[PDB]
């Protein structure tokens, strides 16, 4: 408990806020919110605000359903770009049924349920550190995004330099001012691609920070006449954007993944987690990569993962074990992209790891022989398997796997499947200019 | 149900 | 034997031709040709012209291979648009190995081999009538095709009218002048879409007429400042272009598909042919629809077939039996599109029908209950199955089926799969403006 | 006052704020759902902990009155021609006379909140309607239902949009008027709504709306030219 | 072999 | 009476 009701009232009085954005996240990952004046703040703190819960279902909503808006006090953040006519503050809210029960269709509530299951098994917390990457594009005269990148930088290069501009520096400075724990920031391989790293927090706090980071980055980029995009693969032939997740599991003693007497200084819990993560990777690939553009990133030659394998040092492994040990022991999943919903991805990953721990599965031997060297047939003999190549195949794999369904819940699973099938059907029947360029003149 | 379509 | 060598020499002398285009068709269906002066014509008639046979393989060619250019005398056609500085004539040529053996990789030779097998089984000829449909687009200032149709017509409508233009009328008039047997010509459902029907000839003659028709239509449309395209689906939300094939099998007595004493006035041979065509439809769907855009046409609601079923009167059946009987008895396959190679499609269809006749398979009962009414699950209980939804699935079905491989030959099969898998990968890794308009600002 | 202030402020920032029920085709329309509750000396008259759905008999009588005369006051609640362009299926606007607690676009919806917050929501009202006339006719209908002690029909939750018009006309489900002229005819037939409006208001409203309908009927729209100028 | 790509 | 008309 970081803040209380009285603290929130005092903050609202002293910082002179007149608007509060009670925000939440739908199934598709879009940040939505209900806007209330400061005069209603007390009612908001009484968990008495009603709204339409069907919006959580996204565009596939059918029937209006009334739901409560239980806010979280610890998520109180005051925005700085609010001029002087009253400031704006936000609090991430939980969704509750009218019968005082958390909504099963809320991704945050689902993540809380999965964390409760993990605590039941014996662990304390699930620390996560994300590595989101984003692209910056120049705006047009009509304030519309173009295809021109802001700079032709390189990997870890000092490309933006000093003397103005350097949108990455301004973004990180305002994030630090807003109260974000930023570890580091650097230029990515692709031109105009930047990465900012976070500190390791709890699962829920990390997901909330991810959403707030996306919002703040987009707003600040728009301030400087730029468009910040988190599309997995905005351009062809260039490196994509990833959101590598470094996860660690903790218990009463400390880090559960660390064991000085184990092989690679890894505990049996870490190996069981690896086995669970690798066994069901084909299952949750759809959740971790929920867009059509996502599977355009999962292609060989751009450091994105393409095969289900783990290693400590390899060219684009699905799961990577960083060399750091002790309390910093963690497992990195590299298949996640910034377009994914953080809550759903964390829920499915935690469910897979928990299932692996419960079943005590033995992970396959790590591969370090450049699996890209052989053909598909030459590596299918071993345990190396391909990730789904399209969103439809990933959806089929979701519909087959049961543990991921249990980790998502029936409501979320059904609505996610419906929305993604509509998206796939919409993309399949479209006629793209590629087809015209390839066949209009030839045929 | 289908604003996307 | 319609023409002899002396006839060809007399024609060349009297019509004053100075150029001869010895033409052929590669695996991908593109018309290719070697151009020789009239002074070499005698050598051309001696089957002594050498050329690079690897061009038949298309872009997947590796090693240069020398091959002969056996021409066909009956295909002598003199083009009318040649001005006065010498005329241009063409003859479709067969490809022969240097050891005086027909090339196995030539689609025409493969079709001849399949026809030889059919004659061995006891039949005489395989009459075919195609129904090609094409779109007309207006050219730009730089003589480049645009997306604007030439007219907003309708199905069987008198849209182009009189008083100039009416490119369909000019095309059919020049085709009649060139020596084409045109049955009818009309406006199709889509605006700017036109169909011209042919008379029923032999398989080889029908395929040659199809290729010549494509060439002549494109040239004449370019004359009048228009672009004629045979793309299966140039535009979204509009009717596609098809090349329905009406096939009939003949014997010494007459039409083998006609029997006054049989059900529906159809012989047992016709039913065996139907069973063979329906059994392997999932197999040769790749050959009949070889482009990525082709499967954009195979969508419900635009009269294109989507399910493996046959009927005498139904909304978009895969195989349709026209009401005409007697010597006009025929089976119509509607899944073929103008982009397909006529020789390969005829070869695979003949192989499937011949296999059905040899195995004496019983065809499924016709469906007339509007299969579109039920869902996929409600119709999968019966014999109704879906056609492949993408080129990749069709290529997998090809790689599984053996009879279609036998009907294509090893050389053609291997080179086709290679070229089409490249096309699939090229399309799979590309980033289309659809994604940069659905996930750009969203993510 | 809200309409006036919103229009003025939107004009301040170089914008036009419109309350037209359906400014654009193929897009969701604008509604003015009314959540009404009736109070007495004790408290909320619609709340009863011992009743079905925690609803009092007064609430059920009000529902019966509101549903019985809905075809009558549809003209008052939707007084413009553009209004009935909103009342089309597929855009969450009501199209059938039915009530439910959770359904895709019901005419009357009962929110899950209870206690002093018990209320009935009518969703057919649009921002173009006169608030005073709409409240008067709705109150008259509810009061008549209470006085007559009518029994409301059973709620529907089976997606009435699934069946055809004939398959649902067998039950108590009926269609709202499809045009302003039919709604005017229904007004001229119903007597309770006339009593709730008063003779002066009823006559002048009927005259103005008939003039509006005649003006719209005889006009030639560009739709007609786009559909027939070239074909015929 | 592959000039299309 | 009829300014609209
Ligand atoms: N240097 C890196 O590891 C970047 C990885 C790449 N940007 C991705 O999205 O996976
Ligand atoms: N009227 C028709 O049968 C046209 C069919 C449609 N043009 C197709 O390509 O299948
Ligand atoms: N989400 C909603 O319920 C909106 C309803 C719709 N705008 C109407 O006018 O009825
Ligand atoms: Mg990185
Ligand atoms: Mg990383
Ligand atoms: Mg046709
Ligand atoms: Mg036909
Ligand atoms: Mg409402």
């Amino acid at each position: 408990a970081k803040y209380t009701k009285e603290d929130i009232f005092r903050f609202a009085d002293e910082q002179n806020v007149k608007f509060i954005r009670l925000q939440f996240t739908d199934i598709l990952g879009i940040i939505k919110n209900v806007e209330i004046p400061v005069s209603q703040l007390k009612k908001a703190l009484d968990n008495k605000i009603m709204f339409d819960g069907s919006s959580i279902e996204g565009f596939v909503r059918i029937e209006e359903s009334d739901m409560y808006l239980f806010p979280d006090l610890d998520t109180w953040v005051v925005f700085p770009w609010t001029a002087e006519k009253g400031k704006v503050a936000r609090m991430i809210c939980d969704i509750y049924n009218p019968d005082m029960t958390p909504f099963a269709g809320d991704p945050r509530a689902n993540l809380k349920r999965v964390l409760k299951e993990m605590e039941e098994l014996g662990f304390t917390e699930f620390n996560l550190g994300p590595e989101p990457e984003f692209f910056l594009f120049k705006l047009d005269e009509n304030r519309r995004p173009t295809l021109e990148l802001n700079d032709s930088g390189g990997y870890f290069d000092l490309a933006p330099t000093d003397l103005g501009e350097n949108c990455r520096r301004d973004i990180v400075l305002e994030l630090e001012e807003m109260g974000f724990e930023i570890e580091a920031s650097h230029h990515e391989v692709a031109p105009g691609q930047h990465e900012i790293d976070f500190k390791y927090e709890d699962a829920i706090t990390a997901c909330d920070s991810i959403q707030t980071f996306k919002l703040v980055v987009k707003t600040i980029a728009r301030k400087h006449g730029l468009h910040a995009t988190f599309m997995p693969k905005p351009l062809f032939g260039v490196n994509g954007s990833g959101m590598h997740f470094n996860m660690s599991l903790f218990n009463e003693k400390g880090n559960a993944f660390f064991d000085e007497s184990g092989e690679l200084e890894l505990s049996q819990t870490a190996y069981h987690f690896l086995a669970g993560m690798l066994k069901h990777a084909r299952g949750y690939t759809a959740v971790t990569n929920p867009t059509i553009n996502s599977f355009k990133r999962l292609v060989p030659g751009y450091e994105a993962p393409c095969y289900i394998a783990w290693s400590g040092k390899n060219r684009s492994p699905l799961v990577r074990v960083p060399s750091s040990r002790g309390l910093s022991t963690r497992l990195e999943l590299r298949s996640v992209d910034p377009s994914a919903n953080p809550y759903l991805a964390m829920a499915v990953l935690l469910k897979a790891g928990l299932s692996g721990i419960k079943d005590e599965l033995t992970p396959p031997a790590p591969v370090d022989r450049n699996i890209y060297g052989m053909n598909e047939e030459e590596r299918e003999a071993t345990g190396i398997y391909d990730l789904p190549e399209s969103l439809g195949h990933a959806l089929i794999e979701l519909e087959k796997n049961e543990i991921i369904k249990d980790g998502l819940g029936e409501h979320i699973f059904e609505h996610f499947i419906e929305a993604k099938t509509i998206e796939c059907d919409m993309f399949r029947t479209a006629v793209h200019p590629w087809e015209r360029e390839q066949y209009l003149e030839i045929y | 149900q289908l604003p996307r379509f």
